[PDB]
RNA sequence: GUUCUUUGUAAAGUGCCUUCGAAGAGUCGAGUUGUUUGGGAAUGCAGCUCUAAGUGGGUGGUAAAUUCCAUCUAAAGCUAA
RNA sequence: UUGACCUCAAAUCAGGUAGGAGUACCCGCUGAACUUAAGCAUAUCAAUAAGCGGAGGAAAAGAAACCAACCGGGAUUGCCUUAGUAACGGCGAGUGAAGCGGCAAAAGCUCAAAUUUGAAAUCUGGUACCUUCGGUGCCCGAGUUGUAAUUUGGAGAGGG
């Protein structure tokens, strides 16, 4: 909450960075259910 | 003066915040407006009283 | 919005106003005892933005300090060392009075937390202050989870190890490169800088 | 608008009440029992050979008695095992860590029937 | 083989009281041909019957103590559980876990989720 | 995973237009003295004297004047690895 | 004469808390000299040892009045490097830090300053009950010189 952007492409990236993020997630309901996912041990590995 | 205290006060006495007396007794009577006229806090007449506070009356 | 008035009214000390009640007040502190208990805060702007609230389980105490220089304890002047360290009476201590403030009164009730301090008055031979403190074992504050951490063991003694408000800024602990000596603690920073660290494989 | 007379020129404290006691419970819930019981003050008998021919001559008994006893708990502790009061009780304390006392019964009774009814003799 | 431990549990309180007495007497016995000759290895296994009729007595005598204070706040200092002095200090889970109202609204509305990486 | 309440006309988040928006004082800062620092016309701290400001204050570590820029908000507080 | 406010007190008043021990690590205060300078007065030893106050399983620091000036980064802490470097020093002996970079761990936040004023909605205590590390009912008290909710600056508040 303490830093400001100043340029485009690093607007760009940044932006695109969280639009394939969230395609590539899955939020586990708050009902139930929601098996297992095989969690990924590290996050920054898969988006290098 | 001691006649323009007087009379000051006289006003005041007139005019008395709620105590718990009165404060417990109109909440019988405010549900039961709510149980029976759901009504949104107006049933009980209009406050006219003293207020208190020295950061309410700055 | 009665609390902005009191505030910028108490910035203009040196007001005609204020050099009346100063000089009253400090004759009032003068004749009572070195410290005792402060019945209701005489600034209660200042405590109130100091974390004080004024419920059940706050206490407020006054204290003089005595004011001037630290004289060493030297018998007859004597130094019995290098003539570099011969200087007795023009050494100037190294933590504020503030913080003697909170030390002489944090340990007449130990029952009780220093929460902060601030300035009400001085004179030439004393400096006044009100120091604010909490009761953890009430339970008042022992409920009210806004305030639970004064409850805390860890926060046995804050203004002893100078954790307070002056404590932080005698030892010089801020942000910065104008803090290099003193940013994580002048002894800490002292041996993780001064120290030798070998290891398995010297490259 | 009035003030009191004050015959005296200091003042003091006015007598206040003295509020009493009323904890919501017990000090240490059941008390301790007899710590000093009649029959912790008389432990052995003292069975010497110089100890045992007073016994014969003027009627007095020696006991290894309890360090905290002193004569008004010997002259009874004893009168109330044994049913013989006593005359006069003298106490020394032993130089190994134990107390002796002599107990001089009236001449009502004789110690010899009762040093050894109660087994030595 | 002296007394046992559970026989005289089920004895009564009055009972109990004129045990301590039948021990009393025989050790007071016991001393006095002690002396008469160098071998008693029976005053051991008694000596140990007063205590364990003195232990019944307080296990007895406190569990009535007890359940007059069930209820109701303030029991006797010695009652309640020695822990250490710090656990016996500081704040009771209650105390811990309770949370200011502005913090709980926060709790309620936005919880941390769960979540994984699949495609 | 199973279980009884559904706590609630209560609470929380999102777009649009207007008006406001309070933010810590013997403190900041300056001189001087002493100590410390690698801190060098003064690194930090402390004592005394003076002692404020609001599109203000601090910093941009050789002083000073004039005019711009960049940077964050002090003098209150809590927090595991 | 009666009844309230403020201040100061009394009791073996009700309920609580603090002292001491250990200090290996941690937080500060105070604080030398031997020694090096192949003499010795600045210096170095050393912001050390001794002395003093204070805690925890870690302590401390911690969400910038920061570093940078770069296409800027972004709480704190520790390692490698920066670096025997800038700089300080009878510029002698000697002392000598920080930014950036890679890594480990990753976490945020909270008050005061805003009349809720058609509602002190806040809190402790005592008493009674109970599905009793707590909840409910009732009643003396703290409290508007201010207690809850609402916002803390990334924002946010009042209206539509």
């Amino acid at each position: 909450h303490r830093r400001q952007n100043r340029n485009q492409e690093i607007f760009d990236a940044n932006v695109q960075r969280l639009k394939e993020y969230q395609s590539k997630i899955i939020v586990f309901p708050r009902n139930g259910k929601a098996p297992e996912a095989e969690q990924v041990l590290s996050a920054a590995a898969t988006f290098p | 003066d001691r006649n323009t205290a007087a009379e000051t006060f006289k006003l005041f006495n007139k005019y008395r915040p709620e105590t718990a007396a009165e404060k417990k007794e109109r909440l019988t009577k405010e549900a039961a407006a709510v149980a029976e006229g759901k009504s949104k806090q107006d049933a009980s007449p209009k406050p006219y009283a003293v207020k208190y506070g020295l950061n309410h009356v700055v | 919005g009665a609390y902005k008035y009191l505030e910028e009214l108490q910035r203009k000390k040196q007001s005609d106003v204020l050099r009346f009640l100063q000089r009253v007040r400090v004759w009032e502190y003068r004749q009572k005892n070195v410290i005792h208990r402060a019945a209701r805060p005489t600034r209660p702007d200042k405590a109130r933005r100091l974390g004080y609230k004024a419920k059940q389980g706050f206490v407020i105490y006054r204290v003089r300090v005595r004011r001037g220089n630290r004289k060493r304890p030297v018998p007859k002047g004597a130094t019995y060392g290098k003539p570099t360290n011969q200087g007795v009476n023009e050494l100037k201590y190294q933590r504020s009075l503030r913080a003697t403030a909170e030390e002489r009164v944090g340990r007449r009730a130990a029952n009780l937390r220093v929460l902060n301090s601030y300035w009400v008055n001085q004179d030439s031979t004393y400096k006044y202050f009100e120091v604010i403190l909490v009761d953890p074992q009430h339970k008042a504050i022992r409920r009210d989870a806004r305030y639970n951490w004064i409850c805390d063991p860890v926060h046995k003694h804050r203004e002893a190890r100078g954790l307070t408000a002056t404590g932080k800024k005698s030892r010089g602990i801020n942000k910065g490169h104008k803090f290099n000596n003193t940013k994580a603690g002048r002894r800490k920073t002292w041996k993780r800088q001064n120290t030798l660290s070998l290891w398995r494989y010297r490259k | 608008k009035a003030l009191k007379v004050r015959t005296s020129a200091t003042f003091r404290l006015p007598k206040t009440l003295k509020l009493a006691r009323a904890p919501k419970y017990a000090s240490k819930a059941v008390p301790h029992y007899n710590r000093l019981d009649s029959y912790k003050v008389i432990e052995q008998p003292i069975t010497s050979e110089t100890a045992m021919k007073k016994v014969e001559d003027g009627n007095i008994l020696v006991f290894q008695v309890s360090m905290k006893a002193n004569k008004y708990q010997i002259k009874k502790a004893v009168k109330e095992l044994y049913e013989v009061d006593v005359l006069k009780v003298n106490t020394l304390v032993r130089p190994n860590g134990t107390k002796k006392a002599y107990v001089r019964l009236t001449a009502d009774y004789d110690a010899l029937d009762i040093a050894n009814r109660i087994g030595y003799i | 083989a002296g007394v046992k431990a559970y026989e005289l549990r089920t004895k009564s309180k009055e009972q109990l009281a004129s045990q301590l007495v039948d021990l009393k007497k025989e050790l007071a016995e016991l001393k006095v041909q002690k002396l008469s000759r160098p071998s008693l290895p029976k005053i051991k296994t008694v000596r140990k019957s007063i205590a364990c009729v003195l232990t019944v007595i307080n296990e007895q005598q406190r569990e009535a103590v007890r359940q007059l204070y069930k209820g109701k706040k303030y029991q006797p200092k010695d009652l309640r559980a020695k822990k250490t002095r710090a656990l016996r200090r500081a704040l009771t889970k209650f105390e811990a876990s309770q949370v200011t109202e502005k913090q709980r609204k926060k709790q309620i509305a936005f919880p941390q989720r769960k979540y994984a990486i699949k495609a």
